[PDB]
Parts: structure tokens; C-alpha cells; sequence
């Protein structure tokens, strides 16, 4: 349903990370990259 | 905690061994700080 929604603007936060630390990129995740480098808000709306 | 975690030999799974930690001050912070663990996951509680 992304092709039929109109958003104000989109933010592409891009980077490169470890192989198996991917699933830290999600709301409420706790661990290395979540709490030291990059976390998502718990009301996060968007894609990874 | 180092004695049970860095023990020389863990018993085999059919005779798993149950150590009883008591009367002490545990610092679980260093446990979820160390990256030597593939899985570190809790129920009924949050490590934080």
C-alpha cells in the first residue's frame, strides 16, 4: 500500500553495518548499534 | 558469574548442572555488554 499513499517527505537514513547486527534496526531494540549508534523511535513509521 | 560462564567443562544436557548463586552482588551489565554471546534473551524481565 505504499504506491497509493502521499507523504509530506521521506528521509533515507543510509549507512553500512555488521552482518548479524541488522535486526537491531527496529523500534524498541536494545544492544550495540541501537543504543550506541542508531535507534528508531517506538512510534516509527517507515521501511527498513 | 565467570566461574559458571568460563567454567572448563559444562555438564552434558541430560545431566545439566544447577549452580545456586546466592548472597552476592551480581552485575548483569557486563553480561549484556560482552559480545561473546550469540543469544542473550530474557523472559519476565529485561536485562537493562
Amino acid at each position: 500500500k505504499l504506491n497509493d499513499l502521499c507523504f509530506t517527505n521521506v528521509y533515507a537514513d543510509s549507512f553500512v553495518i555488521r552482518g548479524d547486527e541488522v535486526r537491531q534496526i527496529a523500534p524498541g531494540q536494545t544492544g550495540k548499534i541501537a543504543d550506541y549508534n542508531y535507534k528508531l523511535p517506538d512510534d516509527f513509521t517507515g521501511c527498513v | 558469574f565467570g566461574e559458571v560462564f568460563n567454567a572448563t567443562r559444562f555438564a552434558s544436557v541430560y545431566a545439566w548442572n544447577r549452580k545456586r548463586i546466592s548472597n552476592c552482588v551480581a552485575d548483569y551489565s557486563v553480561l549484556y555488554n560482552s559480545a561473546s554471546f550469540s543469544t542473550f534473551k530474557c523472559y519476565g524481565v529485561s536485562p537493562t
